[PDB]
């Protein structure tokens, strides 16, 4: 079956040109979700906050479909994220290059579904004034495609609640709320909408 | 739960 | 449609040797504009200031033109900035390598126009003495081609006002003024002019 | 505005 | 006879496409072991602890077997880790990219056994409160495959005792205990198990 | 015109084997020159000083010559410095890898001349004691080939004066003198000379 | 005669395969020597010391031999360290990835000798308590092959004295002694010896 | 002793 | 003043 | 001091 997988990956990657990305004719939906692990730095002198999270991205390509019956009943495989197209979802208010904390490996399914869940450390803009109070402070950062409009990459979430089930138990901070919410922006000049997912985290120093 | 576990999420994309 | 796009990129990129850059025979105009997101660090002990901004660059190549009727009515596409020639526009007084905060993807349109908008963090030389006063302080940094004269790359702006509409609302600093000015330098020895865009930012600590 | 949004600017170069 | 060696690497790597990783049909067992050298940083303001250790990984592939007398009685060879598949075993709670301190060279034996021992510096989540007391403090970090379930990669240790024989004799810290324990986790939704090795270190400042 | 340049660059780079470096039979002269922008860090606790400068290097290769009349009268072109051989000129007492602050692009002229001027940040060994006095302090760092003797690479300057015309006007430091001087060394054992350019900067805190 | 050199490098590198490393049948001797430039950081809070040094490495390959009479009387040449096999010699107690400060170019001579001398900054484990005293403090770091036993890579020194002739004249520290000593170790289970060179430096804050 | 030295461990995988 | 500006230096090497 | 200078050392290995 190792031979069959080699043959599948050969057929999928070597036979056809690279997916050139989505268009207005053949758009794409990307589902985004966050699993927040810790708030690892709060800098009131520079207004920078650092987060560590897992960022799950999922999309589907017709060009990545196959019939398992032609390939020894293989229904999915894992492959380096470099072997495939990935979407250009970006934090819009980072202050430093995002650091990758995990392998970058994607899961591809025979229906053409792709899932990619890299661990990341993000530095972004946030005035943390009020973090040492009972009220706490709210930080926000928007994620969206750097170059694609909503007529080409539709962004969505599966839930608006950030996954907190793995949040570090002895964190310096208490999460008061954490949401990941699709927002839409329209410009009068132009017919296409622009989509972002707003990651909003309200937190305070633990007492 | 499963969905906070990267390997589990990837095996269970229909739920996560 | 996806077939058409693949064919378009093949015809433009694999068919031809890469554009070798502009010459005095075939010069090029590069339009520059800045969108300031935040002043993220001010260091009075070393006289270094850090900016985060979006740098919009636009130019046009005849070698990137195509007829849309010939490619399923495709009028533009996105592609890795590695797939194309990009200009060597550089900050002249940086103190650290510039950090790129966004994907490096350009948009190419059928008339041969290319737009490329990298988000960046820049450390540059600036004595911030007076930032904690009512008058504030002025910093300046010039941008220009590293190796091409004004007879080969003409630099232009669309506006002399730095875009401040995305400047961080809770920034530690208030922007009093932010301008981007085309400057021409002539040297006695030589007939060719050298061009830069002078980014001038006046700011103070917010009270 | 549109020209402040990189994706919008790149998509509408005649304006931005 | 370098010649027998020359011939062996030829047959194993280039004649076939690379090993595509394990599946539920051809699962794989990875044995993990840690050799702790020093606790090199303890940061109570951000709850981050840095360790330096050697991480021993061992696995076995049928596709890497050979006959010693068909190869000049050669029983093993060394090769760049880039030339072979390696498992995606990862710290689940790192806060910074792991840094590699040693050459990345693996040892392959004729029974198909592979051993790979990278020296590493790891930053991970840990509240160190109590480190300057007699009792000390406990830190923990889990290691496991990023994408493979326990039906594809079985993770095990040979011993639950972290190797402390190379722990730095003049370290700032005294190790009270250090264990590495295989843990199996099931989620109700899903029948396949998920495996990690839990690295648990109890320590205090040395007097 | 664009055609001629593409053709030229092909003939020079794709048609010929790369320059295997100088020999005593086919020697090379490199001209070195510095433009000091700022002294950007002074650390009395580790005896390290950081400079930002432009390092101009010029040499000539017969293998990079062409006749302009055979190429539409093109007399020069610019190309990525990765496309060409460059000399192994190194600072001998740096304490950190040099950081590159500019594009790395060379100018190649039809006589085989190459000019290459990277902007750099250098950390090097210097006891800054006395910098806070009227007398100031002197720092020095030598540059020379890492592996070539003076019989293979001759090093020279065009002037012994460091160019100070772009030194940052609001710098924390005042330059009292800055020179770049060719030094020739003979060792008792060996007839071949060893050459360096000695960068000597005397400076003090500005009051 | 530049022609002869091109041909030599071709015969050695392009027509013949890269040396796959030593074996038990065709072992190798590596000679090691250190030139200490400065102790550039001493950190008593984390027990880390940073050195800057030149590491001279020398070995000999039968596969790199040639007859100068067949190659225009060329007796030696210089080439990128990437063009050749290099030994996996490593510090065993570093705390950070080693930083390379010099070009990575080796000298190859016609008898198959290779000399390779990288400048490096090393951070390693050391409790510096006593550095501010008359007796000073002793630090040690071992260097050896990461994956090869002494039956495959034999390590040696030319002298047990570290070269101090280039030690920075205005260093914060005075070197009391610096030695580089070959050590051979056997383990009961196994016949093959394991070899390291122990870099031991005794030093103090200068009086 | 052997299994704590990586080169030795790698050379004797049946014991280490 | 050309020689302090890298683009200018590269265009005027006989002077710079 | 040839043997302390890397370029010289590489050129005179019978000494250095």
């Amino acid at each position: 079956s190792q031979a069959n997988l080699m043959r599948l990956k050969s057929d999928l990657f070597n036979r056809s040109p690279m997916y050139p990305g989505p268009t207005k004719d053949d758009p794409l939906t990307v589902t985004l979700g966050f699993t927040l692990q810790d708030i690892v730095k709060v800098d009131s002198s520079t207004n920078e906050v650092d987060l560590v999270y897992y960022e799950q991205q999922r999309w589907k390509l017709n060009s990545l479909m196959w019939d398992p019956n032609e390939y020894g009943n293989i229904t999915d495989f894992r492959t380096s994220a470099a072997d495939i197209w990935t979407p250009d979802i970006t934090a819009y208010s980072s202050t430093r290059p995002v650091q990758v904390l995990s392998p970058q490996i994607a899961v591809v399914t025979h229906d053409g579904s792709v899932m990619f869940i890299p661990a990341q450390r993000l530095s972004f803009m946030c005035d943390p004034t009020g973090v040492d109070s009972e009220e706490g402070v709210t930080c926000a950062v928007k994620f969206g495609s750097w170059v694609y409009s909503g007529f080409e990459i539709d962004l969505k979430t599966d839930t608006d609640q950030v996954d907190l089930s793995s949040y570090y138990a002895s964190s310096k901070y208490e999460i008061l709320s954490a949401t990941q919410t699709r927002q839409v922006q329209h410009y009068s000049c132009c017919p296409e909408p622009y989509i972002d997912v707003n990651l909003v985290v309200k937190f305070r120093e633990r007492r | 739960g499963c969905c906070s576990h990267p390997a589990c999420a990837g095996n269970n994309q229909h739920i996560c």
